[PDB]
C-alpha cells in the first residue's frame, strides 16, 4: 500500500500495474515510468482503473480523477482532473518526492523481459535498489518461463533410474541441468500430500536421488518454483580500511596447521567483506574451516546455493570441526539427521536460504558464488546479518543458470556484485601457493587468465594424447553423435582396462545416453561435485559452440584432476598452443 | 453417556416416541430438517425438554481438529443446541493453504481454540457450566 | 472559472488524497490484526498438548 520508492527511497503509494514486481513509484518516477513505457496500469490503495460500469479501459495518461472515484475521458464527470499532471501521477505523498534523472534504467529493466545480457549488465552497474527490483525482476519473469514446459505425467512405472514417461503433444524438454529440479505434489483420494523434492536429469529421466520411492497412477512432477518475497538487504555494505583488527576477538594461541593461510587470516581481518580469487580445489573447500579454527571465537555461518552441495562442505567440517558442538536445523534433501535439533544458540550453524531464520553473526562465508545471483545475496544478507562477509571462489567458475538469456553468455565480471568489484578495481587478495595441481594446468592457467600468479607443483609427466578428429555437426533434440569419436573412444581404451579407474566428466550427457545401450551406468552432473576428485578423468567435450561451451568453461574444468586427465583438443583452439603428443594412424 | 457423543439424534426420537408417541405431527430432532419456522419452534420445544436429559458437556460447539499450512487446528465446524439439535457447517475445510481474514475471523471468533488453549475450569462460585480459563 | 473550477479541483484532490491515506491507514491496520490475530492462534495452538 505505503512503501518508499526504487529509484528515491521516498514514501509512495503508486506501483505500476504492468510491472511483473510491481515496486513502488515516486509521483515523478511513476509519471517517467508511464511515458516512456507502455505500462498505462498504475497501482494504489485502489487500481487507477474507470471505475465506471461497462467500461474496459485501464490507462494512465487517458484516466482522469472524477469524484471519489477513477474514469477515463468517455466517463469522466464535468468536474475531473488530469492524473497525469505537473510531471507526476496523482498519488499520496505529492508534495514530498524528488525524482531521479536515472531513469532509463528502471524502463530497460521492466520494460525488456530479460532477453539479452545487456539487461544484466544494466542490472549490475546501478544502484542497490535497482538491482534488486531488477534481481526479483528476472526471477518473477524465470518463473514465468519455467511455467511453460512441459508437464511429467507419469503413466506407468517400469524399474528403478529409468521410468515410462510419457508428456503432452507440444510442450518443449526440460534442460539438461540440475537447475530445473521437480517438486510437483500430485493427488491420490482428496487433496495434496507430500512428494518430495528431486533434481531429475536427463541420461524416462534418471533421478540423482540416495532415497527410494514408488510412484502410483495419476502423479505428475511439474516445476514448481516458489513466490520472490521483496528484497530488502543489500548485497554487501561498502568497505572501510580498519585501523587494528576489530569485530573478531584476538586469542594468544594461534594456529599453526596451515603456516600460509595465516596471512590470509590478518588480511581478512582488515577488511569488512572480502574474496579471494582462487582455482577450485585452492583450498576452497576448507578455507573457512580452518578459519574457524584459527579464531575459535567468531560466529562462523556456512552456506551454499544448493542444498546438494552441502556434502562436499560437510566432508571433512566433522573431522576439523568438532561433531558435537555443530548441529544442523531439520525443518519441518538427504543430509545427516543424528545432530541436535532446534539449537539456535550456537557457535557454528549449517543451515539453508530456503529455510533460514533470522540470526546474527560476525564471519559469515558463502562458498561457490558463481552460480548465487543478486537475489540470492540479498537473500543471504537479509536472512544472517553480520557485519562481515567472506565469498569464496572467482568470476572465472561455472556461470549462473541464465536461462532466459538469449544472446552471448554474460561476461564474468557482471554475474554478481561481488564479481563487478572482483574483476574491475583488482581482486583484494590472491592465492600464490596453489599446490594442487601439476605444471600443466597451473601453468596453462597461469599464461590463460590467472596473471601469472600460480606456480608449478611438479613435473609434468606429458602422457596425455590428443588425436586429431573432426566430426560432423548435426543436431537432432539438443546433443550431437559422433561416430569418429566412438572410435577414439576404443582407440584409447585399447592398451589397458586400468584406465577405466575416472569418473566421466561432460556438461551434456549424450555420450552416456548412448552407452546406456551396453553398460547402463547411472547419471549425474558436475554441477555439484567441487572438493571430491579422482586420479584419472574421462573427458569428451563433443561440443565446439560459444554458447554453453565458451572461453570460460574449460580452464578450471582441466584442474578437477592430480595427474589423470584426458587431454583430446578437439576444437582448433589450443591445439598448436601447447607441447603434447599426437601420431596418425599408422 | 460418552463424553465423546454429542448428536443424540436417536434418543431425542426415543423420548419422542416413548412419551410423545401419538403427537401427529413430525418431530425433527435437528431443526436443519424443519420446513418452517413455525416447525423449528414446534422441533425446538420438544428438543428442550429432552436437552435436559442428555449431559451438558455434549451441547456447544461442535470442533473437529483441521489443518491449515499442515498445521493442525480446533475450529467448530458445527454446533449442539439444546432446542436446535445437532446442526454441521457446509462449508468446513479440512485441509487448508492459509486463511487470509474472513476465516481468521472466524476462527479467533471461534471458542474452540480458545477453549482448547485453555485450563482446565471448575468455579464452584457459580453453577452455571465452566468452561476453560 | 480559474478561481472556482480549479479551486474546486484542488480541494477534491484534497479529498482524493485524505481518502487514499486513510484507505492505506485501513490496509496497514487489516495487515497488523491479521498478524496478531495469526499468532494468537499460532501460539494458543502449541499449547493444545
Ligand atoms: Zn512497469
Ligand atoms: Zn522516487
Ligand atoms: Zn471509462
Amino acid at each position: 500500500a505505503v512503501g518508499a520508492c526504487v529509484l528515491c527511497n521516498s514514501q509512495t503509494s503508486l506501483r505500476c500495474g504492468a510491472c511483473i514486481r510491481r515496486p513502488f513509484l515516486c509521483c515523478k518516477c511513476c509519471y517517467d515510468h508511464v511515458i516512456s513505457t507502455s505500462h498505462k496500469l498504475v497501482l494504489s490503495v485502489n487500481p487507477y482503473v474507470c471505475n465506471a460500469p461497462g467500461c474496459d479501459v485501464t490507462d494512465v495518461t487517458q484516466l482522469y480523477l472524477g469524484g471519489m472515484s477513477y474514469y477515463c475521458k468517455s466517463h469522466k464527470p464535468p468536474i475531473s482532473f488530469p492524473l497525469c499532471a505537473n510531471g507526476q501521477v496523482f498519488g499520496l505523498y505529492k508534495n514530498t518526492c524528488v525524482g531521479s534523472d536515472n531513469v532509463t534504467d528502471f524502463n530497460a529493466i521492466a520494460t525488456c523481459d530479460w532477453t539479452n545480457a545487456g539487461d544484466y549488465i544494466l542490472a549490475n552497474t546501478c544502484t542497490e535498489r535497482l538491482k534488486l527490483f531488477a534481481a526479483e525482476t528476472l526471477k518473477a519473469t524465470e518463473e514465468t518461463f519455467k511455467l511453460s514446459y512441459g508437464i511429467a505425467t507419469v503413466r506407468e512405472v517400469l524399474s528403478d533410474r529409468e521410468l515410462h514417461l510419457s508428456w503432452e503433444v507440444g510442450k518443449p524438454r526440460p534442460p539438461l541441468n540440475r537447475n530445473y529440479v521437480f517438486t510437483g505434489y500430485r493427488v491420490t483420494k482428496n487433496s495434496k500430500v507430500q512428494i518430495g523434492e528431486y533434481t531429475f536429469e536427463k541420461g524416462a529421466v534418471v533421478y540423482r536421488g540416495t532415497t527410494t520411492y514408488k510412484l502410483n497412477v495419476g502423479d505428475y512432477f511439474v516445476l514448481t518454483s516458489h513466490t520472490v518475497m521483496p528484497l530488502s538487504a543489500p548485497t554487501l555494505v561498502p568497505q572501510e580500511h580498519y585501523v587494528r583488527i576489530t569485530g573478531l576477538y584476538p586469542t594468544l594461541n594461534i594456529s599453526d596447521e596451515f603456516s600460509s593461510n595465516v596471512a590470509n587470516y590478518q588480511k581478512v581481518g582488515m577488511q569488512k567483506y572480502s574474496t579471494l580469487q582462487g582455482p577450485p580445489g585452492t583450498g576452497k573447500s576448507h578455507f573457512a574451516i580452518g578459519l574457524a579454527l584459527y579464531y575459535p571465537s567468531a560466529r562462523i555461518v556456512y552456506t551454499a546455493c544448493s542444498h546438494a552441495a552441502v556434502d562436499a562442505l560437510c566432508e571433512k567440517a566433522l573431522k576439523y570441526l568438532p561433531i558435537d558442538k555443530c548441529s544442523r536445523i531439520i525443518p519441518a534433501v538427504e543430509c545427516f539427521d543424528k545432530f541436535k535439533v532446534n539449537s539456535t544458540l550456537e557457535q557454528y550453524v549449517f543451515c539453508t536460504v530456503n529455510a533460514l531464520p533470522e540470526t546474527t553473526a560476525d564471519i559469515v562465508v558463502f562458498d561457490e558464488i558463481s552460480m548465487a545471483t543478486n537475489y540470492d545475496l540479498s537473500v543471504v544478507n537479509a536472512r544472517l546479518r553480520a557485519k562481515h562477509y567472506v565469498y569464496i571462489g572467482d568470476p572465472a567458475q561455472l556461470p549462473a543458470p541464465r536461462t532466459l538469456l538469449t544472446k552471448g553468455t554474460l561476461e564474468p565480471e557482471y554475474f554478481n556484485s561481488v564479481c563487478r568489484l572482483m574483476k574491475t578495481i583488482g581482486p583484494d587478495m590472491f592465492l600464490g601457493t596453489c599446490r594442487r595441481c601439476p605444471a600443466e594446468i597451473v601453468d596453462t592457467v597461469s599464461a590463460l587468465v590467472y596473471d601469472n600468479k600460480l606456480k608449478a607443483h611438479k613435473d609434468k609427466s606429458a602422457q596425455c594424447f590428443k588425436m586429431f578428429y573432426k566430426g560432423v555437426i548435426t543436431h537432432d533434440v539438443s546433443s550431437a553423435i559422433n561416430r569418429p569419436q566412438i572410435g577414439v573412444v576404443r582407440e584409447f581404451l585399447t592398451r589397458n582396462p586400468a584406465w577405466r579407474k575416472a569418473v566421466f566428466i561432460s556438461p551434456y550427457n549424450s555420450q552416456n545416453a548412448v552407452a546406456s545401450k551396453i553398460l547402463g551406468l547411472p547419471t549425474q552432473t558436475v554441477d555439484s561435485s567441487q572438493g571430491s576428485e579422482y586420479d584419472y578423468v574421462i573427458f569428451t567435450q563433443t561440443t565446439e559452440t560459444a554458447h554453453s561451451c565458451n572461453v570460460n568453461r574449460f580452464n578450471v574444468a582441466i584442474t578437477r584432476a592430480k595427474v589423470g586427465i584426458l587431454c583430446i583438443m578437439s576444437d582448433r583452439d589450443l591445439y598448436d598452443k601447447l607441447q603434447f603428443t599426437s601420431l596418425e594412424i599408422p | 453417556w460418552d463424553l465423546l457423543k454429542y448428536d443424540f439424534t436417536e434418543e431425542r426420537l426415543k423420548l419422542f416416541d416413548r412419551y410423545f408417541k401419538y403427537w401427529d405431527q413430525t418431530y425433527h430432532p435437528n431443526c436443519v430438517n424443519c420446513l418452517d419456522d413455525r416447525c423449528i419452534l414446534h422441533c425446538a420445544n420438544f428438543n428442550v425438554l429432552f436437552s435436559t436429559v442428555f449431559p451438558p458437556t455434549s451441547f456447544g460447539p461442535l470442533v473437529r481438529k483441521i489443518f491449515v499450512d499442515g498445521v493442525p487446528f480446533v475450529v467448530s465446524t458445527g454446533y449442539h443446541f439444546r432446542e436446535l439439535g445437532v446442526v454441521h457447517n457446509q462449508d468446513v475445510n479440512l485441509h487448508s493453504s492459509r486463511l487470509s481474514f474472513k476465516e481468521l475471523l472466524v476462527y479467533a471468533a471461534d471458542p474452540a481454540m480458545h477453549a482448547a488453549s485453555g485450563n482446565l475450569l471448575l468455579d464452584k462460585r457459580t453453577t452455571c457450566f465452566s468452561v476453560a480459563a | 472559472r480559474d478561481a472556482a473550477m480549479q479551486r474546486k479541483l484542488e480541494k477534491m484532490a484534497d479529498q482524493a488524497m485524505t481518502q487514499m491515506y486513510k484507505q492505506a491507514r485501513s490496509e496497514d491496520k487489516r495487515a497488523k490484526v491479521t498478524s496478531a490475530m495469526q499468532t494468537m492462534l499460532f501460539t494458543m495452538l502449541r499449547k493444545l498438548d
